[PDB]
C-alpha cells in the first residue's frame, strides 16, 4: 500500500 | 442527530477522520493504527 497520507497518532501524539 | 445519533462503535477500537478526506483506526490496547479492518494477527 504505497500513498503516504496525514499519519494516525492519538494516544502516540499526546504522550 | 445526523453524524451523533449513528450505528454502534467497534469492540475496543476508536476511529478518526482527518482534514485530507480519509479514515483511520486506532487500538488503545497496543498504541497501534491501521488503514482498514483486517484480520487479528501481526502489526
Amino acid at each position: 500500500n504505497t500513498g503516504a497520507k496525514q499519519p494516525p497518532s492519538y494516544e502516540d501524539c499526546i504522550k | 442527530v445526523s453524524l451523533i445519533n449513528e450505528g454502534p462503535l467497534p469492540p475496543g477500537w476508536e476511529i478518526r477522520y482527518t482534514a485530507a478526506g480519509e479514515r483511520f483506526f486506532v487500538d488503545h490496547n497496543t498504541r497501534r493504527t491501521t488503514f482498514e479492518d483486517p484480520r487479528p494477527g501481526a502489526p
